[PDB]
Formats: C-alpha cells, structure tokens, sequence
C-alpha cells in the first residue's frame, strides 16, 4: 500500500467502456431511486402502503449490490487490458472513478437517511432496519477498498 | 522513485518502532499503522502561515501517522512524531479522527496546508503532491471511519475526494 507508487482491439475496448457507463448509468439511477424512497418513507405513510415502500427499498438495495460486484469486475478487467495501453488506461480509470464517487454518494444518501431515521423516531422492526443500513455501509467500505487496490 | 522508496524505509520503521509492540506499561496491544507523511513544522508560527522571514531555525522536521485503534477500526488516531538519529520515531501529541473538523488548502504556499482539531494548525510537505496524497488519504480514512460525513473543505478540488459540490453539502458535518 504505497501512495507514491469488435475486431479491431481499441473498438473492442472501447466496447467494454461503453457497457461499463451503461452500467454506472444504471447504478446511479438505483441509488437515485433509493434516495428518493428514503424521502418517501420520511413523510408520514400509512401503514398498508409503508411495507409496499419497504419490500421496494429492499429490491432496490439488492439491485445495487449486485450491479457493484459487476461494476467492480467489469471495471478491474478494464483496468488488466489497459496494463499497456495509455488511451487504454485513462478510460478505465476515468471509469473507475466515476464508480467511486457514485459509491461515495450511496454512501452519503444512506447515511442521511440513517440520523434522519433516529431524529424522526424519538416496535422493534426499527432495529432489523439499522442492521441492514449498517450491512450495506460496510459493503460500500469493503467496496470501496476493492476498487483502489491496485490491478497487476 | 525516491518517495516511493522513502516511503517504505518510513513505514517500516515507524510500524517497528511505534506500531508493533505491545504498550511499553500498559502492555495493550498496538495500534495498527494506516500511513504517514512527513511536514515541516515552524515552532515560532505553528497556527498560521509562516512570513518568509521565518528564521531556518524555526523549521522542524515531524511526521504525521494515521493509525486504527486495535479493537476498533472505527477509532483513528492522528500523531505526530520526530525521527531520532538511530531510526526510530518518538510520539510528541496525538489527535483522535473525530477531532478533525476543518481541513484548508493553503492557495499561496503549495506545500502548506491547515488542519483544524484541538485548534488550527499549519504544517507542509516536502512537496504538492505529497500534499495531494496525505490529504486524500486523511479525508478518505474520515469519510469512511464515521459513514458519510466529512469535515469542513476549504480550496479543495472535491473530486480528489469523490465528491461534488451537492455531495460535499449532504456530507459536510455544518450541516
């Protein structure tokens, strides 16, 4: 950890660039859309329509997960190839940090969610509801560590 | 690459020397190392930026060491340390994370940089990228220790810390 230290092959690449922003497209939506049921379930909902906005949460929550392992992948790969290559390498590190500062801002938008929860509260379903928010923050960390390891 | 190469003759030593060994009276275990960089520290304008006239004598050599609680990585400490003349580093303060609450790019003086805790504090690098990595890695340890919260930002490009502008309001701890 030291800081200081398709038949044509581009089309090809490029290729791999082009699904890779389709898909941090895609990521920011979700996380857009979790912000946006977050903001729902502040407003005071009815309890019939309060689980239908939770069962959504939780489909989209899971949506994300599983589109950073592809991120992550996809974008990893991206980097292997560009090994050798200049034009190669800036665009899948201008994709990778395109993937960070979305993790950044899921990261953010849960954690606004998380104090405006608490400070709107003062049963024990509350509780179940912390433990995931904090599952998903630690895999945005371990997430996040993922993508400034280095590719060799 | 030479501040790649001092950068892991410093590591080695400080985690030797520092972050190792079971506490010398208490015999707790060690914290773990995170990273470090070395400053300038002027003892006659330490809050401030140093005039020019500021005597050479005035400069000292210091490093700063990021470092995890070892049952809790969510308790970063700060310290600052001097290097002795056999290698070894000897801790002079220590600052917990969460006492970091305004971080300010020096626009005149490229190496200069103030870190708000305890008070304010000026320090430099040996160098603007050195800034540039240090910062990073404070800020990025911060935004990650106490999820999604960031102390105050003063002349920094946000994206060195992947955010914007909105992201860094939503984050910021002013509120």
């Amino acid at each position: 950890a030291n800081p200081y230290e398709g038949s044509d092959d581009f089309v090809a690449f490029m290729n791999k660039i082009n699904s890779i922003n389709a898909n941090l497209s895609r990521y920011e939506n979700i996380i857009n859309q979790i912000d946006a049921q977050h903001k729902d379930l502040l407003t005071q909902v009815s309890e019939e329509q309060e689980m239908e906005l939770r069962r959504s949460l939780d489909d989209y929550i899971s949506q994300a997960t599983d589109l950073q392992y592809q991120l992550k992948a996809d974008i990893k790969d991206a980097q292997r190839d560009g090994l050798h290559d200049s034009n190669k390498q800036a665009q899948a590190e201008n994709c990778r940090q395109k993937f960070l500062k979305l993790i950044q801002d899921y990261r953010i938008i849960d954690s606004n969610y998380k104090e405006e929860s608490k400070e709107q509260a003062k049963v024990q379903a509350r509780h179940q509801e912390l433990l995931k928010l904090e599952k998903t923050m630690a895999e945005l960390t371990q997430l996040f560590n993922d993508m400034e390891e280095l590719v060799i | 690459n030479f501040l790649a190469e001092q950068y892991e003759r410093d590591r080695k030593a400080i985690i030797n020397c520092c972050f190792s060994r079971p506490d010398h009276k208490t015999g707790e275990p060690p914290n773990n190392y995170i990273t470090h960089v070395r400053i300038i520290e002027d003892s006659k304008f330490p809050s401030s930026r140093p005039p020019p006239d500021s005597k050479l004598e005035n400069k000292k050599k210091r490093l700063l060491i990021l470092s995890a609680k070892p049952n809790n990585a969510k308790l970063i400490q700060i310290h600052k340390a001097r290097e002795n003349s056999d290698g070894s580093f000897q801790i002079g303060r220590t600052w917990q994370l969460t006492e970091l609450v305004r971080v300010e790019k020096d626009l005149e003086i490229s190496e200069g940089f103030i870190l708000t805790m305890s008070k304010k504090y000026y320090w430099e690098t040996n160098s603007a990228k050195e800034r540039t990595v240090f910062i990073k890695s404070l800020i990025t340890l911060y935004i990650q220790t106490f999820e999604g919260h960031v102390p105050e930002l003063v002349n920094w490009d946000l994206s060195l810390f992947y955010l914007d502008e909105r992201s860094y309001q939503r984050a910021v701890i002013t509120n």
